[PDB]
């Protein structure tokens, strides 16, 4: 029987660190300077005179540590007490509710795409497909059958390899190969499903 | 059929079905380990310098 | 009372056996292959042949940045290593029969038996990790390991709590 | 001195299972090495938290069935599903 | 219509998602950098007031 | 507590899926689809010369 | 303890000295671009070409609702403001040599520095949304900000660590 002939498509090795992916490096990094600001800011606020600075636990260590509870949202065991440290809060706290929501959709977005990829199969839809590209020996008795049949998908077949160029036609079976190795994905070819028998 | 050479094929179990992969999530654990492991030495620092108050 | 000391060292040599016992035996994983298609069990060292011919037959295993992470898995390096400090950590509790008013062999083990079995787990997950690089199902060296980490876990925290108390009673 | 807080290890064991189901935990290290056990602990809740929210809505929006058997090989390891040609059928006299 | 190539209309290669740009949240970042701007006037103020 | 973490996120998943599902909605247009669509059905008058036509 | 003025002294000229000279120089960015593409270099201010036979040839930058938005990055008043600032924060403690015991011309040295801080932010956002409309990758000045940033952060908390010491001694 005439056969299709494909490259592998490549598998899908995950990365070390792929759970990043979802939101890109700057964000990332400026995350960093935004909680260290943060913090300082709180600290400073916190600890300029009520009127008396030992009316309260803000000191520097403290207020680094509030401030990295509240972005992972696991809670705290204190809380500012003027209104100013209450502002900062307020503030912070709606940056961390808009961030984690993002991450979250996003993430939930990029594995839906994945699902519904629906390769080829059958391959009688390259018929209907247009990007991938596909060939056929030269002088081969395939040559003669689409031509010679006639049947409406075989017709379109036949008139896609007729107008396609550079053409579909090869004079080997060996480059003929070694071109849908290199043309990966976007090229295939046509041959007897023996030949590809023997060589997959 | 002494010149067929390959032949792995998802069989008794299959990757693609539907759940993440351990490799999928592997990087946090890693970091996880290391958070473990770095807090050791802050307490040993700290065991050094209260030793000899 | 006093008698704990008895049993955490039976807690720690169980743990030592455990684990050496799942580095000697070729029991961590069953799975298709041929000792060069039939099923197949594994080592961490070498690949064994049941089920055919070749039953009792032995190769060793094929080893062959992530370029750098190939070396990890080759070496099994954790494995030895928790072993090695799981042994430091049993031989340390069982000097404290002499050489006593320093109690420095305690948190020293109590650290050792922690550190060891964290080893475990960054073993086990580069185990399962490159593994992956069907239709397996696990041997039963992988639960000897598995229960070895879960005594070390549980013997250092008694240890620990024995150092406390032994030093505490200084306050009265 | 010693047992000057609260982190036994009963507590210890409460602490880090209320920390991994994001729910009320009162007590705080209030030292430096505690705290930084939290921190990477939350961080890796929160990761496995939003992958597995992410992924079960993936799972929800589309559907595939999966053929169990697809091979001549596959009737050859067949569990039950039991196979026959037509009687009578030339096709059995070429089997 | 043998003339026909375009059948990019009926979207017949899929696009692939890619990770967020800073543009596509910038906005709360401005908001936030103004609270803490107006969080230290608060205090300058207090502070006066209470200087007497 | 395991409890509701098991239920708000499916909830939650739940919802998205629905609300995504709505979106590719993709009514009839353009008479193009009736030349593959079959859960529909068109007809015309009779004797008009329509059908002639056609 | 008393020594404290001895680092806070330090390291403001630090900074001073990396914002400016990050200001300063065609570094920022590596890009595909043209000086009338070839991989090129650029700064805040103007581009010269490399990699090519013009090399050493330069322009300056191409200047050219949210429309208003523009200004802001065509300005880059942010650094300018921030080194400013600085400036002003460095002579805050310069003069505190004199005048003592008023403990009141510290006070304003950390919220310069804090200030100036925020600026830089801002400008590094809106330096990103602006370009980033290629496999760049950022030139050394961009860490220099990033640096600058952060050790004016540090002098500014211990210069206020500073005033609440000295201050709080004569409070009882
Ligand atoms: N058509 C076949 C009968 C069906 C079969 O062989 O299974 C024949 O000519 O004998």
């Amino acid at each position: 029987g005439i056969s299709i002939m494909i490259k592998k498509p490549q598998k899908s090795k995950p990365g070390v660190f792929s759970f990043l992916d979802p939101l890109a490096y700057e964000i990332w990094m400026c995350i960093v300077f935004a909680y260290i600001g943060v913090s300082v800011v709180l600290f400073l606020v916190s600890r300029f005179s009520p009127y008396s600075e030992s009316t309260n636990e803000f000191g520097i260590f403290n207020s680094l540590w509030f401030s990295l509870g509240a972005f992972m949202q696991q809670g705290c065991d204190i809380s500012p007490r003027s209104l100013s440290g209450r502002i900062v809060g307020g503030v912070w706290w709606f940056f961390t509710l808009i961030i984690i929501s993002s991450y979250t959709a996003n993430l939930a977005a990029f594995l839906t795409v994945e699902r519904m990829v629906s390769p080829i199969e059958s391959a009688e839809d390259l018929s209907k497909q247009t990007e991938i590209a596909y060939g056929t020996l030269d002088s081969g008795s395939t040559k003669e059958f689409f031509r010679r049949s006639k049947i409406a998908v075989f017709d379109k077949m036949w008139t896609y390899m007729r107008s396609a160029e550079p053409s579909v036609f090869v004079r080997t079976t060996a480059e003929g190969v070694a071109r849908v190795r290199k043309s990966k994905g976007k090229y295939a070819y046509l041959l007897e499903s023996t030949m590809n028998e023997y060589i997959e | 059929y002494d010149k067929g050479e390959c032949g792995a094929k998802d069989s008794g179990s299959k990757e693609k079905t539907s759940a993440l992969s351990l490799s999928n999530v592997a990087g946090v654990f890693y970091i996880l380990v290391g958070g473990l492991g770095l807090a050791m030495l802050v307490a040993l620092i700290e065991f050094c310098y209260k030793s000899r108050a | 009372r006093g008698v704990q000391m008895l049993l955490t060292t039976v807690g720690a040599f169980a743990a030592f056996s455990l684990m050496t016992i799942a580095v000697g035996t070729d029991y961590w994983l069953y799975s298709r292959g041929v000792c060069k298609e039939v099923m197949t069990h594994s080592g961490l060292w070498r690949t064994c042949c049941l089920e055919g011919n070749f039953k009792g037959l032995c190769k060793q295993i094929d080893h062959f940045a992530e370029y750098f992470l190939r070396a990890v898995r080759a070496s099994s390096i954790f494995p030895i290593l928790s072993v090695i400090l799981l042994f430091m950590g049993g031989l340390c509790i069982a000097a404290s029969e002499f050489y006593k008013t320093r109690h420095n062999i305690i948190l020293s083990a109590g650290i050792f038996f922690v550190s060891a079995g964290l080893s475990n787990i960054i073993g086990i997950i580069v185990y399962i990790s490159a593994n992956a690089g069907n239709s397996y199902s696990y041997g039963w060296s992988f639960y000897f390991g598995a229960l070895s980490f879960i005594i070390a876990e549980m013997v250092g925290v008694l240890a620990v709590h024995m150092f406390i108390d032994r030093h505490k009673q200084l306050t009265g």
